[PDB]
């Protein structure tokens, strides 16, 4: 669960950077 | 009657089936999900060797934060798990898996999804490629 959470927030942050 | 559930199940089932063996949300999911799997293959391998998939899904969200990155990562990890089941000749677990992922998502995060305009919000959030 920790792994999926941190990967998920990394993907989210990348996309907000792109946006 | 739960049209949000119906729509989520169709996208997630079809993604899991396709990877293993609406149109606009699918194209977004396959693209973003491929990046996630490709970039986190070793983490996903590690995790795969470990439906308490459900408990782990929910635990992702326990800090009270929900975002599309976490959602797409969960679904992507489901596609990874699906591809493994195909490899191992256990395709019969693919549909229960998609059902389980949808249930947990729609059951726990239905209010957030509604607020983000459902799969339309997902497509818009990931539009910039
Ligand atoms: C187990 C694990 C922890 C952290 C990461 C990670 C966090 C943030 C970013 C941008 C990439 C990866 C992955 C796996």
């Amino acid at each position: 669960a920790a792994x999926l959470r941190r990967i998920g927030d990394c993907v989210n942050l990348r996309q907000k950077l792109l946006n | 009657e739960d049209d949000l559930y119906r729509q989520s199940l169709e996208i997630i089932s079809r993604y899991l089936r396709e990877q293993a063996t609406g149109r606009r949300a699918l194209e977004t999911l396959r693209r973003v999900g491929d990046g996630v799997q490709r970039n986190h293959e070793t983490a996903f391998q590690g995790m795969l060797r470990k439906k308490s998939f459900s408990r782990v899904m929910v635990h992702v969200f326990k800090d009270g934060v929900t975002n599309w990155g976490r959602i797409v990562t969960l679904i992507s990890f489901g596609a990874f798990v699906a591809k493994h089941l195909k490899s191992v000749n256990q395709e019969s677990f693919i549909e229960p898996l998609a059902e389980t992922i949808t249930d947990v998502l729609v059951r726990t995060k239905r209010d957030w999804l509604v607020k983000q305009r459902g799969w339309d919000g997902f497509v818009e959030f990931f539009h910039v490629q």
